[PDB]
């Protein structure tokens, strides 16, 4: 798992029995802005009397878990994070996944300090987050989330761990349960309108539940006017589906289903509930194994009233497998992130052809042997999942989940033989999409299943309207036939280091070298700078800050094979051919003639230059060579392709036969990592 | 001459409606926050010269 | 215990209000401080070097420097400042060729003449002499790669091994 904010659990817990007492949190303040901004802000009346008390302080017997970490522990506090909370309640039905999120062995009595940890699925990686045990309490009792018995604390700390990843408590205000589910599972969220069930919906619930998937539901809201429905059902409110059973009550077979209300109080009325002599009509044998009689917000209802009353039903499966199917499949995963940014990459959907073509694009190879004829249709099954990163943390500024969705195009068979394969503005004006997301919706993730013939396809993710800023990532799940996979692409480069000798050099260059060098004969570092500025003030396109001297020196101490201070002919001829191509790429990739490389463009420029990097890495290059608007001017571009063409070059050759590994002592480690 | 150097850098219908939709985020209404807990929420109980200082 | 409270109290007033320090902001800061100290020769800190300072110091990778990051950086700059004026013995406002080995050793660093020369080739002006902003920019990344190395010398042997990833990660930072 990746360590969130790069803090470690076991290097904190160690650092107490050597430091003193109980531990605060630099990463995540217990100061009055680790809470809210507006509606629960630093001084909206609402916020006051509130105190960060540890479990030791408001509870003689501070426990972590007691009577298992079960679903009766989770009970909503003063915040609208039912969505997430419902998610937690249904998590505890699987024991051994709860494991992953909750390291159950924590205490207050062992080698303890005040720090805690949880693991979370986050936009494609598993991430472990640490918090301190201090929690928001007012008066005696707890305020946000709280247990059944009031000296159990795990579920409240988890809540705090989920706010930390989201900036603050108030940000957790509202969303979908599947946001929670996936953040616990990394699973595949299938949805269902309860107006339009598929046939075996009821049998799906049972499969799902058996299959250890995650389930939850909710009645939606319509504009204009009050909350609670008079059968006692909370409107616009996350509930957690928990039990699936069909049992013949004297007369007819009964479809029944167990839900849980995250309040932990207020169960539904009128029909089939808890204090209802319809339970007279059922056999005691499986009855006294399945139905209780106490208010915990948990209850049953007919599948009929369940269909009548609930609007939405979200489900999270721990595989891309569908539950309509009854057999397990093999699946490859392909991950890719990107950004929309107004001006360069924020395109809108196809409804806006003037911009649409400036979103990022993504290849999708559906391959011959992965074809099946299943379900009548013949093709390759796959799943696209587009998901907004970190949207919940821009809630401070006011913003929220955009309206997202995607479209798929068939690359024409004449591009088939190509890497640089980008799709034109006019291309989208002459070609309908081949497949596409259901709609565009303002969910955090939109993901559907597809089946197309083997071939190459472009994936175009977008908001509905252009000019919307935001980051995303994509999960593509391929169905595969078990005779491959375990195959993992890796960081590779591709030099083109040729053209030594006079034969390959030219008499033009030969003659023109003589000119520019002047007296000192080899071209100095200060000389190459004069050159770079000239071109910089010649080329109309090619935005640049200017080429610094610290960079030119670097260019010499790269092609300075013989060793001397400066650049001789062959040495310079190579340098030029290299700047020539860095330029051809920059040109060819700069399809909006900004004269600059945006995120996506960079990724494509690096690829055209031979490098093959993981997302983590592209994302470092960007974060390091890019200005605030997330863009790279020509000089940074060269600096970047230079540095990298060196790092790789230095790796190979220090590792000639491809032991994926290399070894360095201190002094020379400095001398590579800082210079030559 | 330098001019001559720089020259070496490269010589000189159908609509397809996409429909959208809007889904209300859950629990963004205060009517959804517990009664027992709604209770609690009311009630009630120069710039850079100090850096210069570090040099001399 | 005491100076921190009265230090943090005003890290904020220039952190902006995303609470973290930007490369542009870091620039702005520094250039504001040198002009008040004209006895340290410099052409000023350019954006690109403030980017890498933030890069190598950023370490929770929030892309910007929070308190413990900013504090650490500053504390070093301040150490290296006194080291500048001290080992600048001809009062030029630059560390010259011969002054260099003195100061770096003094900054805890231990090199050969070979390394020193090349440093001087890459970071010094024409005459061998070396600016202030350059001297700082330089020590920041010596300090980085030195801790990074440390952070892997678990064998204590003064000898670490890394793979393609790690290599790039730790060096795509200059
Ligand atoms: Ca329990
Ligand atoms: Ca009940
Ligand atoms: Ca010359
Ligand atoms: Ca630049
Ligand atoms: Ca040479
Ligand atoms: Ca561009
Ligand atoms: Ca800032
Ligand atoms: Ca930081
Ligand atoms: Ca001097
Ligand atoms: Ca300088």
């Amino acid at each position: 798992a990746i360590k969130y904010l790069n803090q470690d659990y076991e290097t904190l817990r160690n650092e107490c029995l050597e430091a003193g007492a109980l531990f605060q949190d630099p990463s995540f303040p217990a100061l009055p802005s680790s809470l809210g901004f507006k509606e629960l802000g630093p001084y909206s009346s609402k916020t006051r009397g509130i105190e960060w008390k540890r479990p030791t302080e408001i509870c003689a017997d501070p426990q972590f878990i007691i009577g298992g970490a079960t679903r009766t522990d989770i009970c909503q506090g003063a915040l609208g994070d039912s969505w997430l909370l419902a998610a937690i309640a249904s998590l505890t039905l699987n024991e051994e996944i709860l494991a992953r999120v909750v390291p159950l062995d924590q205490s207050f009595q062992e080698n303890y300090a005040g720090i805690f940890h949880f693991q979370f699925w986050q936009y494609g990686e598993w991430v472990e987050v640490v918090v301190d045990d201090r929690l928001p309490t007012k008066d005696g009792e707890l305020l946000f989330v709280h247990s059944a018995e009031g000296s159990e604390f795990w579920s409240a700390l988890l809540e705090k761990a989920y706010a930390k990843i989201n900036g603050c408590y108030e940000a957790l205000s509202g969303g979908a349960t599947t946001e929670g589910f996936e953040d616990f599972t990394g699973g595949i969220a299938e949805w269902y309108e309860l107006r339009k069930p598929p046939p075996n919906l009821f049998k799906i619930i049972q499969k799902a539940l058996e299959k250890g998937s995650l389930l939850g539901c909710s009645i939606d809201i319509t504009s204009a006017s009050e909350a609670v429905t008079y059968q006692k059902l909370v409107k616009g409110h996350a509930y957690s589906v928990t039990g699936a059973e069909e049992v013949e009550s004297s007369g007819s077979l009964q479809k029944l289903i167990r839900i849980r209300n995250p309040w932990g109080q207020v169960e539904w009325t009128g029909k089939w509930n808890d204090n209802c002599p319809s339970w007279n009509t059922v056999d005691p044998e499986v009855r006294a194994n399945l139905t209780e009689r106490q208010e915990d917000g948990e209850f049953w209802m007919s599948f009929s009233d369940f269909l009548r009353h609930y609007s939405r039903l979200e489900i999270c499966n721990l595989t891309p497998d569908t539950l309509t199917c009854d057999s397990y499949k093999k699946w490859k995963l392909t991950k890719m992130d990107g950004n929309w940014r107004r001006g360069s990459t924020a395109g809108g959907c196809r409804n806006y052809p003037n911009t649409f073509w400036m979103n990022p694009q993504y290849l999708i190879k559906l391959e011959e042997e992965d074809e099946d004829d299943e379900d009548g249709e013949r093709g390759c099954t796959f799943l696209v999942g587009l998901i907004q990163k970190h949207r919940r943390r821009q809630r401070k500024m006011g913003e929220d989940m955009h309206t997202i969705g995607f479209g798929i195009y068939e690359v024409p068979e004449e591009l088939t033989g190509q890497t640089n394969i980008h799709l034109s503005k006019n291309f989208f004006l002459t070609t309908r999409a081949r497949e596409r997301s259901d709609t565009f919706i303002n969910l955090r993730e939109v993901l559907n299943r597809f089946k197309l013939p083997p071939g190459e396809y472009v994936l175009v993710p977008s908001t509905f309207e252009p000019h919307k800023n935001g980051d995303f990532c994509i999960r593509v799940f391929s169905e595969k036939k078990a005779d491959y996979q375990t195959v993992d692409d890796e960081i590779e480069a591709n030099i083109e280091e040729i053209e030594a000798n006079e034969e390959d050099i030219g008499d033009g260059f030969r003659r023109l070298f003589a000119q520019l060098a002047g007296e000192d004969a080899e071209i100095s570092a200060f000389e190459l700078q004069t050159i770079l500025r000239r071109v910089l003030a010649k080329r109309e396109d090619i935005k640049s800050d200017g080429f610094s001297i610290e960079t030119c020196k670097i260019m010499v101490d790269m092609l300075d094979e013989d060793g001397s201070g400066k650049l001789g002919l062959k040495e310079f001829y190579i340098l030029w051919t290299k700047i020539q191509k860095y330029q051809k790429i920059y040109r060819e990739i700069d399809v909006d003639r900004s004269g600059t490389m945006n995120s996506y463009e960079m990724r494509k420029a690096l690829e055209e230059a031979g490098f093959k990097l993981p997302c983590q890495l592209h994302q470092v290059i960007v974060a390091r060579f890019a200005d605030d608007e997330l863009i790279i001017d020509f000089d940074n571009f060269v600096r970047c392709l230079v540095r990298l063409e060196i790092l790789f070059k230095i790796f190979k050759q220090l590792d000639p036969e491809n032991t994926g590994t290399i070894q360095l002592d201190l002094i020379s480690w400095l001398s590579f990592s800082v210079l030559g | 001459a330098l001019d001559d150097l720089i020259d070496t850098l490269g010589e000189c219908v159908v609509l397809d409606p996409m429909d959208s939709t809007y889904l209300e985020a859950l629990g963004i209404k205060e009517g959804t926050i517990p009664p027992e807990y709604r209770k609690l929420l009311e009630k009630n109980e120069h710039a850079i010269d100090a850096l210069s200082s570090d040099f001399t | 215990s005491e100076e921190e409270r009265q230090f943090r109290k005003l890290f904020v007033q220039l952190a902006g209000d995303d609470m973290e320090v930007s490369a542009t902001e870091l620039m702005n800061i520094l250039n504001k401080v040198v002009t008040r100290h004209p006895d340290l020769k410099t052409d000023g800190f350019g954006i690109d070097t403030c980017r890498s300072m933030v890069a190598v110091m950023d370490s929770d990778t929030t892309g910007k420097l929070g308190f413990e990051e900013f504090k650490y950086l500053w504390n070093n700059i301040k150490k290296w400042q006194g080291i500048y004026k001290r080992f600048d013995t001809d009062r030029s406002g630059t560390i010259g060729s011969n002054e260099l080995p003195g100061a770096f050793e003094a900054a805890g660093f231990h090199l050969n003449q070979h390394i020193y020369s090349m440093i001087i080739r890459r970071y010094s002006d024409e005459t061998g002499n070396m600016d202030f902003d350059n001297f700082i920019s330089c020590l920041v990344r010596l300090d980085a790669m030195f801790r990074a190395f440390r952070s892997l010398d678990k064998n204590g042997t003064g000898q670490i091994q890394v793979n393609i990833q790690e290599w790039l990660q730790l060096t795509m930072y200059s």
